[PDB]
C-alpha cells in the first residue's frame, strides 16, 4: 500500500447456524483483499488415536470437496492460485487458519468463499487423497526432526509439565502419519468443523453489503451442530518444586533456569488493560536491572535474564535464565536463587520506574491525537493479531487514550505489587541443561529448596545501581609516518604505495565508491601462523573484535560505529588475516583512527571474555561425544590425517587471562599489511590519514602460512552413527591445476552442467534422495580443482548413490552438447555484465589479482572471458571436475 | 564449506557458524544459544 | 508482552 489507508469500518455478523464473520473495509489500495478463516481446534483437541490429525485435516481439506472431486486444491491452481503465496493453512495447538490471497483481489471473492466452504463443510477426506497426501506430511515430518526439534520438545514437557501440551505437537508422530486411517480424520472433520466452531475476516477493498451476501450463500446452510465444551487450556497449577532436565545428545545448551508459573489474565478487580501495562512496566524495569546485576553473578554463571512467556490460554511462566560454564550447574542455580532472593528483598529502582512509565506517556500521548492509517499488509498484520485472540480491535488513538488513563493509576508501589505476585507464585520449576557427558545428577527438589532458605535467611546488598555509560573517544595520533615509493596503474585507476613500516596501500579510485570508503586490510597472519597458538589466536581475534579499543567495551563500540555510520570487522582465517570496514569518506580519520586502535591498544570487555569461554566450553563438552563431533573427527582424519588444530579441554580453557590472549593478537597484528582502498576522493586527501594513521603501526616480516590441504588417494568410511532417520553420503575429489580466470570460468560452466545432468540422471524417486549437491570451483589458493558432491537420503538404497554419481561423471564430457554451452555462455555474459560496477565484484577482483599478479590486471580485460567458453573447452574441463585418482568417500548411516 | 549467521534478538546479537546442510536454528541448539546473513524476531 | 510500543 502506497498511500496508507485510514483505520477501517467494521461490520460483524453472525449467520443462524454460528458461524461469525468481519468485514473491514480500507478505502485502499484498490482490489486488494485479504480472506482468513479460523476454526477453533488444533493439535491439543486430538484424542490419544489422533495424533497429528489436526494438521493432517488442515492438509485434506484442500482435496477432494462435494464440488470438486478432483480437489479444492486443483481447482484453485487451474484459476492461477499458487500455494503457499495465494492460499495456506497453519495449525497450531489451539486452533486451525485458512488462509486466502486471490490473485485478482477483490473480483475472486465469490470463489474464495466457495473454495473455503468447501473446505470446511463438505471435504471428502478420501483414504485415496490421503494416501497420496501422506507423502508430503511424511516430507515435513522428516524436515522437523532434529536437535532444535527435540530441545524445543524438552522445553514444552518441562515448562507446560501437567499439561495436554507436551503428549500433542502439532505434526504427530511417524507412525500416526503412516498408519493413521481417514475414517479417523473424518470423524475429527465431523466433531469440531462445524460453522458455530468457525469464523471468517475479510480485509480490504470491499463493499460489505455484497461480501456479507457472499458468506450467506456460502455457509448458511451448514448445519448448527455444537462442539464439545473445553476446559483443557492450562497446565494444572499446584504449589510444588519441580526439578527437570532439558536434555539432548547433541545440544550445547548449558544453561539453568528458576520459574513461576500463574494466572496471568487473572487482573484482581482492575482495569485489564492497565494490568497489561503494569506488566510491560514491571517486565521492562526488572530487564534493565537484572542486567545490572551481572555483576553479582560467580564464574560458572553469566548471562542472568528474565523472561515471561504464555504458556495457555490464561497462564504464564516468569523465568530466570542464565548460561552455566559446563560443571558449575550447582554453583549457578545457587547465583540464580540468590538474585531471586535478592529481587524480592528491595524494591525496584524508582528512577527506572519514573523513567519507563514517562516513555510510556510520551508514545501515548502522541498516539491519542495521531489518526490511524497503516498500510495494507500492515492493517492485516494488526487485525489478525487481535482476531486470532477472538478480540476487537482498538485503534491506537484509542489505546493512546486508554494508557493515558491507566498511567494516572499506577504508581511505583502497584509496579513492585505486580512483580511480587509473581516471585509468590506457589507453582515453580527449576531447569538444568548439561551438555554431553558432564557428570551430572538431577538435584531433588530439597536440595533446591534448601538453597532458597539459605539466601532467604543471608544477609543481601541492595541491587547494583547504573552505572556511567563510557562515551569512547579515539586518541589525537600525532606520529606521521612516510609514504617512501608509489607504483602507478592508470590503466585500472590503481596506485600502490610503500609505507615507511613496512605496510603497503593498493588504493582504487573507483567512482563506484560514491561517498563512501572500503577498506580491506590482509597480512599473513592466519591462526596457523608458527608463532601463534591455534585457539588462542582464534579466541583472541574474536574477543578484539567485540571489545574494539582497550578503552572501550562491546557496547559502547557498537553505539560509536552506528553514530558514525561505519563498519569494521576482524576475520582471523587459518591462513591470512582481514580487517573490513567502511565509513562514509567524511569519517576517514575515524576509520583509520580505529583500524590503528585494534592495532597497538586492543581490548578484552570481561563480559564479552566470560560469554565466549562459556560458549567454546558448553561446544566442547557436545562436541566431545555429539554425532557432528564425531564426523568431524573422522571427515579430518580420511582427509586430512591429522586435525591442524583443535579446541582446548575445558579445564585449560578456564585459565584463559586478557593478557595471555592480547599476547596472541599483537602476534597477528604485527604482520605486515596491504590496505585495499576503495575511495573516489584525490590522493592529497587520502595520503594525510594514510601517513597518520597507517604508516606508524609497528610491524615485522611475517612468512606465508601453508595451506591446508586435503591428502591424495582413494578413501573411504561408513558410520552408523546418525540419530535421525537418514543417510548423508559425501565425496571429495581435487585435481592440482594452475589458477587462471579462463579456467576458473571453466570449470564453472562445467560445473553448472554437471550439476543439472547428475541431478537428471539421478531423478529416479526409488532411490530417496531427499537433497543432492555438486559444487566444483578451481579454488585459487590452492589451485587445484575441488568438487564435492553431497547426498541426504532414505538409508536403504544410500551405499548406491556415490556409484550412480560416480558412472554420471564418467558420462559427463561426452553428453555435453553445443546447446549447453550456448546457453551458458550467453548466461554467464548476462551475469558478467550485471557485474559491472559492482562494487563487491571490483574488490574481489582487485584482491584476487593481487594474490595471483601482485598487480590488478584482473579489473580490466573482464569482457574477454566469455570468450574462452567454449564447446571444446568446457568439456575438456568437465573430464576434470572428478579425479577417480583423488576421491574420499564417507557415509554415515543411522545407528543400529 | 564454512559461514557464519547472525540473529538480532531482544537480549542482544547472536552469531553462529553454520555449514551448507544444517538448518539455522539446528546450529544454533548444537552450540548452545536459547533462541525461541542475518535475519530477525 | 508489550501494549504500548517503545522501540
Ligand atoms: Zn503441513
Amino acid at each position: 500500500e502506497e498511500i496508507k489507508s485510514p483505520l477501517p469500518v467494521f461490520k460483524e455478523g453472525t449467520l443462524a447456524n454460528g458461524f461469525r464473520y468481519t468485514l473491514v473495509q480500507l478505502e485502499g489500495p484498490k482490489t486488494r483483499v485479504d480472506i482468513r478463516l479460523i476454526v477453533d481446534v488444533g493439535s491439543i483437541d486430538e484424542k490419544d488415536n489422533e495424533s497429528g490429525v489436526a494438521h493432517m485435516v488442515a492438509h485434506m481439506v484442500f482435496r477432494a470437496s462435494d464440488a470438486f472431486p478432483q480437489g479444492v486444491s486443483t481447482e484453485l491452481h487451474k484459476q492461477g492460485w499458487g500455494r503457499g503465496q495465494s492460499y495456506n493453512a497453519v495449525t497450531n495447538y489451539e486452533r486451525t487458519m485458512y488462509m486466502m490471497s486471490p490473485p485478482k483481489g477483490n473480483l475472486d471473492l465469490g470463489a474464495t468463499l466457495q473454495a473455503l466452504s468447501q473446505m470446511t463443510g463438505h471435504a471428502k477426506l478420501l483414504q485415496s487423497d490421503l494416501d497420496d497426501e501422506r507423502k508430503i506430511i511424511l516430507e515435513e515430518w522428516r524436515g522437523k526432526l532434529g536437535v532444535a526439534e527435540r530441545m524445543n520438545q524438552q522445553r514444552v514437557q518441562a515448562i507446560r509439565h501437567d499439561s495436554r501440551y507436551p503428549s500433542r505437537p502439532v505434526i504427530g508422530t511417524e507412525e500416526s502419519i503412516n498408519d493413521t486411517p481417514a475414517s479417523v480424520l473424518q470423524d475429527f472433520y465431523q466433531r469440531w468443523y462445524h460453522p458455530s466452531n468457525m469464523r471468517l475476516m475479510i480485509i480490504g477493498d470491499i463493499t460489505p453489503a455484497d461480501a456479507e451476501r457472499e458468506i450467506q450463500r456460502y455457509f448458511a446452510a451448514l448445519p448448527n451442530v455444537a462442539v464439545p465444551t473445553r476446559d483443557y487450556y492450562e497446565p494444572l497449577l499446584k504449589p510444588q518444586l519441580k526439578v527437570a532436565r532439558l536434555q539432548d545428545s547433541q545440544s550445547g545448551s548449558s544453561q539453568v533456569s528458576f520459574v513461576y508459573r500463574f494466572n496471568d489474565k487473572d487482573a484482581f478487580g482492575q482495569s485489564e488493560y492497565r494490568h497489561r501495562l503494569l506488566t510491560q512496566i514491571t517486565m521492562s524495569a526488572v530487564t534493565r536491572q537484572v542486567r545490572r546485576q551481572k555483576a553479582e553473578l560467580p564464574q560458572d554463571a553469566s548471562s542472568l535474564v528474565v523472561r515471561k512467556s504464555d504458556i495457555g490460554k490464561t497462564t504464564a511462566a516468569l523465568g530466570f535464565f542464565a548460561n552455566v560454564m559446563p560443571g558449575g550447574h550447582d554453583a549457578a542455580i545457587s547465583a540464580v536463587l540468590k538474585e531471586i532472593e535478592r529481587f524480592k528483598r528491595y524494591p525496584l529502582n524508582e528512577q527506572d520506574i519514573t523513567e519507563i512509565t514517562s516513555d510510556i506517556r510520551e508514545v501515548a500521548q502522541r498516539m491519542s491525537v495521531t489518526p490511524e492509517t497503516r498500510e495494507f499488509a500492515d492493517w492485516v498484520q494488526q487485525l489478525t493479531i487481535v482476531w486470532q485472540q477472538d478480540r476487537p480491535y482498538v485503534g491506537s488513538q484509542q489505546r493512546g487514550k486508554d494508557a493515558l488513563e491507566a498511567l494516572d493509576t499506577i504508581k511505583g508501589e502497584d509496579v513492585n505489587r505486580h512483580w511480587q505476585r509473581w516471585l509468590a507464585s506457589p507453582d515453580t520449576l527449576a531447569q538444568f541443561s548439561v551438555p554431553g557427558a558432564t557428570p551430572f545428577t538431577l538435584p531433588k527438589p530439597d536440595a533446591i529448596s534448601k538453597l532458597q532458605k539459605q539466601w532467604a535467611l543471608a544477609t543481601l546488598a541492595p541491587l547494583r545501581l547504573e552505572e556511567k555509560k563510557i562515551i569512547p573517544e579515539l586518541p589525537s595520533v600525532t606520529q606521521s609516518g612516510k609514504r617512501t615509493a608509489v607504483k602507478t596503474f592508470a590503466a585500472q585507476k590503481v596506485e600502490q604505495w610503500q609505507l615507511s613500516n613496512g605496510d603497503r596501500v593498493v588504493w582504487l579510485r573507483a567512482p563506484e565508491a560514491g561517498k563512501k570508503v572500503y577498506l580491506t586490510a590482509t597480512s599473513q597472519a592466519g591462526f596457523m601462523a608458527t608463532a601463534m597458538n591455534p585457539w588462542q589466536a582464534q579466541l583472541a581475534s574474536q574477543l578484539v573484535n567485540q571489545s574494539g579499543p582497550a578503552t572501550w567495551s562491546g557496547e559502547s563500540l557498537s553505539n560509536w560505529k552506528k553514530e558514525k555510520t561505519l563498519s569494521l570487522s576482524i576475520d582471523q582465517e587459518a591462513d591470512q588475516l582481514t580487517l573490513s570496514g567502511t565509513a562514509p569518506t567524511e569519517q576517514l580519520a575515524s576509520l583509520f583512527g580505529l583500524y590503528r586502535e585494534l592495532n597497538v591498544a586492543p581490548g578484552i570487555d570481561p563480559d564479552v571474555m566470560k560469554e565466549s569461554m562459556m560458549s567454546l566450553a558448553r561446544q566442547k563438552a557436545n562436541d566431545d561425544q555429539s554425532v557432528g563431533g564425531k564426523r568431524a573427527s573422522e571427515m579430518t582424519k580420511l582427509r586430512f590425517g591429522e586435525p591442524a588444530w583443535q579446541q582446548p579441554e575445558i579445564a585449560e580453557l578456564k585459565k584463559i587471562s586478557a593478557p595471555a590472549l592480547l599476547s596472541q593478537w599483537h602476534k597477528a597484528a604485527s604482520a605486515p599489511v596491504t590496505y585495499y582502498l576503495i575511495a573516489d576522493m584525490p590522493a592529497t586527501q587520502l595520503l594525510p590519514q594514510v601517513e597518520r594513521y597507517l604508516a606508524t603501526i609497528p610491524r615485522q616480516p611475517a612468512s606465508e602460512v601453508k595451506q591446508h590441504l586435503a591428502l591424495s588417494g582413494k578413501r573411504e568410511a561408513t558410520s552408523a552413527i546418525n540419530v535421525e532417520p537418514r543417510a548423508d553420503i559425501l565425496t571429495w575429489s581435487f585435481t592440482p591445476h594452475a589458477w587462471t580466470p579462463q579456467a576458473a570460468v571453466q570449470v564453472s560452466i562445467a560445473r553448472n552442467i554437471a550439476s543439472k545432468y547428475l541431478k537428471t540422471s539421478l531423478r529416479d524417486d526409488a532411490l530417496g534422495i531427499y537433497r543432492m549437491r555438486v559444487d566444483s570451483e578451481l579454488e585459487d589458493k590452492k589451485q587445484r580443482i575441488e568438487t564435492e558432491v553431497s547426498f541426504t537420503s532414505a538409508p536403504e538404497r544410500a551405499q548406491e548413490l556415490w556409484t550412480l554419481a560416480e558412472q554420471a561423471f564418467s558420462e559427463l564430457p561426452t553428453k555435453i552438447t553445443q546447446q549447453d554451452v550456448d546457453e551458458q555462455k550467453a548466461q554467464f555474459i548476462r551475469a558478467e555484465k550485471g557485474r559491472q560496477g559492482d562494487l563487491t565484484t571490483i574488490q574481489r577482483r582487485l584482491i584476487l589479482s593481487y594474490r595471483h599478479y601482485n598487480d590488478p590486471r584482473y579489473l580490466s580485460n573482464a569482457s574477454k572471458l566469455a570468450d574462452s567458453i567454449t564447446l571444446e573447452s568446457v568439456r575438456a574441463m568437465s573430464a576434470k571436475l572428478y579425479n577417480p585418482d583423488n576421491r574420499v568417500l564417507y557415509i554415515t548411516l543411522p545407528q543400529e | 564449506a564454512t559461514y557464519k549467521v547472525k540473529f538480532i534478538t531482544p537480549e542482544g546479537e547472536l552469531e553462529v557458524e553454520c555449514d551448507d546442510d544444517v538448518y539455522v536454528l539446528d546450529a544454533a541448539e548444537e552450540a548452545g544459544i536459547d533462541l525461541p546473513v542475518t535475519i530477525e524476531t
